[PDB]
């Protein structure tokens, strides 16, 4: 296998079975270093196939004596060199989400990734731009679930600025709906007159109003939008 | 003066959404 | 993934031949938590201490 | 100074070379990565505790250092008791901790409470209960003084965590608690406690206390009259009528089936003089619920009519 | 996913598919 190497015969599959056969006779660390020899030789586009086993093979199988410094440099060197290149990337910003989140238990830290992962500033926002909207809607899942008021209103006023507004529309619904169960509905009903954007989202805001005079005022502001 | 002129140019409802929001709360 | 699979079948396929050849802050608390109780317990432990003294 | 030289050797020592060496080198990296992003900005809190994580397994010459750069260099420009702050805080509760369990020297502690009872700026907006608790807590481990570590803080949270450490301590929790209601249901946990340890004279402290939603705590009073069991209940009952048609189903339950019914004539005679035809309902649903007694309800039923007429 | 069977060999051809002093190399080349 490794005269074959050498020769720069190897295929992507002739090296993932290279790792295996390698991780099925528990040299474990010398796969890491079949992988290493071999993800350099592959364009971008057969790379991201080789480092989703080269990460899952560190991170979770159980002879793996790599340090938590170790994958986390891993996760970094992985993220870059496919993102110069295009790549979609969500297979590796959750994986490393979930790594981070389970060794270190910073959960801001993992809400963090994830928020690195929407940003990505290689291509434009449409670009990817079913993955890149799966890795906020994750992302502000877990800040509502576990952190707080604090980093979901800093997360939510960053998503809404970035998103095209064509995809913005569920959430200024659900940051809506987060800011008035925490309570005081003024601040609230600011994102409610935010959702005047386009379509019809904007009934929802005008169904959120179990949250009279206020509601006749708000049926006029409505009915002078339907007709901007 | 047809250019003169052409240069010129809900409680209920509020009520009845009142209602049904009872309605709907029994 | 995409290429662990391709390698399994073709581990499969290999047995013909080897047949064939025979709460703003919760996350840091978490964290400091074990530490923190050890140090709680360490002190209730003293506290019995003093106590024990004191009769 | 040529970083892309080190990349170099570290993609050499990946592809090459057995793992402590990978581990060491990686770890020079990662250094100085966090280094150059917490310059960059101090405030990542997060990349703070990796970096401390980091320095405590690989560098540990290189600790207590980078602790006191944590603590002086991240401090934030802002005050309200502001996320930063709340995060910020327990940097140094983790390098007390850190000078508590692995360095077993507690000159170290005392002078960063000192700093931090300084540098918290407790002395004009909020304040970190954490830290007062932690030291009212080390002081035992050090124990009279943690008296004085109180006094300093005395924000409900500092005084509760001062009565149960009071507690597992002993006594003079209750006057601190007398202080405490200076600053609204803790009289339910002071009450427990006096009965726990003096029944008589903190009902006493409890009656002379409501004779000033109040009720909803006062109601207490009531189990203290049931476990008395006990004459001052009928006072209870008689004070609830602040109106006595409600309270006249209580009435009722506290009167023996005949004593039951006078009270709730009494009780209906008066919301007659002040509605009345529901407490005849209650009385006759009392009857049924008590069951001569059908009699009775049949005819609480036809007065109940009467009323209504 | 016929990709994952190409050599090395095979993939780096791939990545492939003026002044005067170029064109005069080219021309003394291709003679």
């Amino acid at each position: 296998y490794n005269t074959v190497i050498d020769l720069r015969l190897i295929t992507p599959a002739m090296a993932e079975n290279f790792a295996l056969f390698l991780q099925n006779h528990y040299e474990v660390m010398e796969s890491f270093q079949v992988y290493e020899k071999t993800i350099p030789l592959f364009p971008p586009e057969i790379q991201y196939e080789l480092w989703i086993e080269y990460l899952e093979v560190a991170t979770s199988h159980q002879l793996s004596s790599l340090s938590p410094e170790h994958i986390r440099f891993l996760f970094e060197k992985a993220l870059k060199n496919l993102c110069s290149n295009g790549i979609d990337c969500k297979t590796i910003f959750i994986a490393y989400s979930v790594f981070e989140e389970r060794i270190s238990g910073l959960i801001s830290k993992s809400i963090e990734i994830l928020r690195r992962g929407a940003v990505i500033g290689t291509v434009s926002v449409s670009t990817h731009l079913e993955s890149r909207l799966q890795l906020w809607r994750m992302c502000i899942s877990k800040a509502e679930s576990t952190l707080g008021p604090s980093v979901t209103r800093e997360l939510y006023q960053e998503c809404i600025q970035i998103l095209p507004n064509s995809k913005a529309v569920e959430f200024v619904i659900k940051f809506s709906d987060f800011e008035s169960s925490i309570g005081e509905t003024i601040r609230a009903r600011e994102i409610l007159a935010y959702g005047a954007k386009l379509t019809e989202l904007w009934d929802s805001f005008e169904i959120f109003e179990l949250k009279k005079e206020t509601y006749k005022d708000m049926l006029k502001m409505k009915k002078v939008l339907e007709s901007n | 003066q047809r250019a003169e002129m052409i240069n010129r140019s809900x409680x209920x409802x509020x009520x009845x959404x009142x209602x049904x929001x009872x309605x709907x709360x029994x | 993934p995409s290429l662990r699979d391709l390698s399994l079948e073709r581990d499969q396929e290999l047995n013909q031949l080897r047949a064939r050849i025979n709460c703003e802050t919760s996350d840091l608390k978490a964290k400091l938590a074990p530490i923190m109780e050890v140090l709680e317990k360490k002190t209730n432990e003293k506290i019995k201490g003093i106590i024990r003294k004191r009769v | 100074s040529n970083q892309l030289l080190k990349a170099g050797l570290l993609d050499f020592e990946k592809q090459f070379g057995d793992i402590n060496s990978i581990e060491e080198t990686i770890s020079y990296k990662r250094k100085m990565e966090y280094e150059t992003i917490l310059s960059n900005n101090a405030y990542d809190y997060d990349t703070w505790w990796l970096y401390l994580d980091l320095i405590s397994e690989s560098f540990p010459k290189q600790i207590m250092q980078t602790f006191e750069k944590a603590i002086v260099d991240s401090r934030p420009k802002e005050l309200s008791k502001n996320v930063q702050w709340k995060r910020y805080i327990y940097l140094w509760m983790r390098y007390i901790c850190y000078v508590e369990l692995e360095l077993e020297n507690s000159l170290l502690e005392e002078e960063l409470f000192q700093r931090l009872i300084d540098d918290i700026i407790p002395h004009k907006h909020f304040t970190f209960s954490k830290i007062w608790l932690m030291y009212a807590k080390f002081l035992i481990r050090h124990v009279p003084k943690a008296r004085k570590i109180l006094g300093k803080a005395i924000k409900a949270k500092t005084f509760k965590g001062y009565i149960e450490l009071e507690v597992k301590l002993f006594d003079r929790v209750r006057k601190i608690y007398e202080k405490f209601i200076e600053f609204l249901q803790i009289w339910s946990q002071y009450g427990e406690l006096e009965e726990n340890l003096w029944d008589r004279v903190r009902g006493i402290y409890t009656i002379a206390l409501d004779e000033n939603k109040e009720a909803k705590i006062v109601l207490l009073q009531k189990y203290i009259t049931f476990e008395t069991e006990f004459e001052k209940a009928r006072k209870l009952y008689r004070r609830y009528l602040e109106q006595s048609w409600i309270e006249f189903a209580m009435y009722q339950t506290s009167t023996e089936q005949q004593l039951l019914d006078l009270a709730k004539l009494q009780s209906e005679n008066v919301d007659e003089d002040i509605e009345n035809k529901l407490e005849a309902r209650k009385v006759f649903e009392e009857a049924i619920v008590f069951f001569k007694q059908g009699r009775l309800s049949i005819l609480e039923a036809l007065k109940d009519y009467e009323e209504t007429y | 996913e016929k990709a994952f069977h190409y050599t090395v060999q095979e993939y780096d051809a791939w990545e492939r598919r003026i002044s005067y002093d170029q064109l005069a190399k080219l021309s003394y080349e291709k003679t």
